[PDB]
């Protein structure tokens, strides 16, 4: 029974939110404030926060109680 | 995630008549509570709103000269908090003065604002003997406003939403020039969209998308395109007339939005005070 | 309450835990803080490989949580001399593993605390996240944590050199580790002090040079060490496969933006290659 990767499926009920390793190409980050050298150097990429971010901006916001 | 979080599974009501049934039954259970331990000395639900209105203006006067800095995020936690205690509960039987600091004090735990106790209750403009004091009501109250939340703590603010609306403005959408000047209004009305009771009724997204378009027509910008387009909406109408729907209906409740008038809210501090003193 | 204390589990250095009628009891400053970490965060997390939070109940400053009783975790597994971990068994574990902490992160959260022992194994075989004491969100600039996170023998070269600002990377770099205790059944790096860790870290794995890690001097507490060649991983782990050689070479990567995600180590080759994870009910009982 071999194992097969499938992707996690959360529905967010907002618009589809790009991959993080897209925003550069797509132009996102430069809206964002770049990652200090210390902040790279221990992981931190400005490309989390603007994954962050845009995630919560389209996070159920098509939502309906 | 907002999606599949506590507040949207049960914080989340489908209208303001569930809240109003709620504050009701909370107000008409203390009342049958008070009646079976021992008159008019009770507020009636709107006075319980009127001055769930004016504490948490103070609450929010608490927490804006909160030395250190305290983040807009605990802020907001502490609001929700305030909102969410008070939908079941009465101001006749928990103090919302208390309550009040109870809750920033939960949310500068729950948001990791690290404050030490003593420097929590210093920013109270009252003695240090009041200031113990306090601080002994904030930690009896603190398990008690737990338990009313139902142990759930996480708070999604509109803050981040709106950072997030900002950053995809200014990536897909030139038709608006310089997004940032939509910031401040839209800010302006964050505010008064938290007086009201949206941020029980609306997701974080919708109460963030409804305050940048509520600041871009008051700019007279256009970005009907930004929803049909950008977000795509153009490929399911439905789902946009519903958007629509959901963010006029946020506009309305904040036009409706009745500030509580310091006269009243006097007559009413007077009566829960009386109503505490009693029993 | 509604739950009959059956059995004193044991103790921890934050409450005491009970197991209860089948589920485990956690029982001037308040509500202590660590059980309110818990508390908010396994509330808005669920997931079959993360612990679950059923119920939460306290008392004045005191406060109990309930969790779903879990038989044993990953250290009993380990240690137990009388086990054999095949390949099979390795893979499960690390499969668990990598999918509770890929939900996790999804979720914008650290676990920071991954070791052995807060791997938990229920009668089952799932795997589960626990301790989430230290567990923190990530993905806020404005939002500074500390370095001295991570027990030592588990902790990431950018830890150690003080890292305030980090990822996933923390927690990948502990599931390295827990490979590595997997495969030889000790601690890998078993250092006695920071500067210790560290230096185990490089004499095994080689001293970092500007091209595996560009930004490495920038850390604030960062010590030059000796250029020590390192020990190629297929000495270390005589019985790897290149498979499994690639995915540990991917977890123990110095810089941690390029160390390899849970998303991405899920789809490395020696998860779907032969032979496949051990099915729970078969994973060995200590
Ligand atoms: C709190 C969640 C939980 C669920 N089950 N469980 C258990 N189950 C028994 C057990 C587990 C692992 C190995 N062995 O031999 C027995 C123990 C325990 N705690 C007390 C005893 C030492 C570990 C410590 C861990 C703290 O989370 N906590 C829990």
């Amino acid at each position: 029974a071999l194992y097969e990767y499938q992707p996690l499926q959360i529905e967010t009920y907002g618009p589809h939110v790009p991959e993080l390793e897209m925003l550069g190409r797509l132009g996102y980050l430069n809206h964002v404030r770049a990652a200090s050298p210390q902040d790279l150097a221990g992981g931190y990429t400005s490309s989390l926060a603007c994954h962050r971010a845009l995630q919560d901006a389209f996070s159920g916001l098509f939502w309906q109680p | 995630m907002y999606h599949n979080s506590s507040q949207k599974r049960h914080w989340t009501f489908s209208s303001e008549e569930q809240l109003a049934r709620l504050r009701a039954d909370a107000n008409r259970k203390f009342r049958c509570k008070a009646v079976a331990n021992g008159d008019p000395v009770f507020l009636e639900p709107h006075e319980e709103m009127t001055l769930c209105k004016y504490y948490e203006k103070r609450l929010l006067e608490f927490c804006s000269v909160f030395k250190p800095a305290m983040p807009r995020s605990v802020v907001g936690t502490a609001c929700m908090y305030f909102k969410r205690f008070y939908l079941n509960n009465s101001v006749m039987e928990y103090h919302p003065r208390i309550i009040m600091l109870t809750c920033a004090f939960l949310a500068c735990k729950v948001d990791e604002f690290n404050v030490s106790s003593p420097q929590f209750v210093g920013n109270l403009r009252e003695s240090p003997l009041g200031q113990e004091k306090a601080l002994e009501q904030i930690l009896e109250y603190e398990l008690l406003l737990i338990q009313q939340l139902n142990f759930h703590l996480i708070v999604h603010n509109p803050y981040r939403p709106f950072e997030g609306f900002l950053i995809d403005l200014k990536t897909r959408y030139p038709i608006l020039e310089n997004p940032e000047i939509l910031r401040k209004t839209a800010d302006d009305f964050l505010n008064r969209i938290a007086l009201t009771d949206a941020y029980l009724l609306y997701t974080p997204s919708q109460i963030a998308l409804t305050a940048i378009l509520s600041s871009a027509s008051r700019a007279g910008i256009t970005m009907e395109s930004y929803l049909s387009e950008s977000l795509m909406l153009k490929e399911n109408r439905t789902c946009l007339s519903q958007l629509l729907d959901i963010m006029k209906s946020m506009r309305n409740l904040v036009k409706k939005y009745e500030p509580p008038r310091s006269e009243e809210v006097a007559v009413l501090k007077q009566k829960l005070e009386r109503c505490h003193s009693a029993e | 309450k509604r739950y009959e204390k059956l059995d004193f589990l044991g103790e921890g250095q934050f409450a005491t835990v009970y197991k209860a009628r089948i589920v485990a009891i956690k029982k001037k400053d308040g509500i202590n803080r660590t059980a309110l970490r818990e508390i908010k965060l396994l509330q808005e997390l669920s997931h079959p490989n993360i612990i679950g939070l059923l119920d939460a109940f306290g008392h004045k400053s005191n406060i109990s949580l309930v969790f779903d009783f879990m038989e044993t975790d990953l250290e009993v597994i380990i240690k137990d001399n009388s086990l054999v971990l095949t390949p099979s068994h390795i893979k499960a574990y690390m499969l668990m593993t990598l999918q509770g902490l890929e939900y996790l992160h999804q979720h914008w959260i650290l676990h920071r605390d991954l070791k052995p022992n807060n791997l938990l194994l229920d009668e089952n075989g799932v795997l589960k996240l626990a301790d989430f004491g230290l567990a923190k969100s990530f993905g806020s600039p404005n939002r500074a944590y500390t370095h001295q996170v991570v027990t030592r023998w588990y902790r990431a070269p950018e830890l150690l050199f003080g890292a305030r600002m980090y990822g996933v990377g923390v927690d990948m770099w502990a599931v390295g580790c827990i490979l590595a205790e997997l495969l030889l059944r000790v601690p890998f790096l078993p250092g006695d002090s920071d500067l210790d860790q560290l230096t185990r870290i490089f004499e095994t794995l080689g001293t970092p040079t500007e091209e595996q890690w560009p930004d490495m001097c920038s850390l604030p507490d960062y010590v030059t060490f000796k250029s020590f060649p390192g020990i190629p991983l297929h000495h270390i782990f005589s019985a790897a496969g290149d498979d499994l050689l690639d995915l540990i070479q991917g977890l123990f990567l110095f810089n941690p933006c390029a160390r390899i995600t849970a998303t991405q180590a899920l789809k490395m080759k020696y998860f779907s290659n032969r032979p496949g994870p051990t099915p729970g009910c078969q994973l060995p009982r200590p």
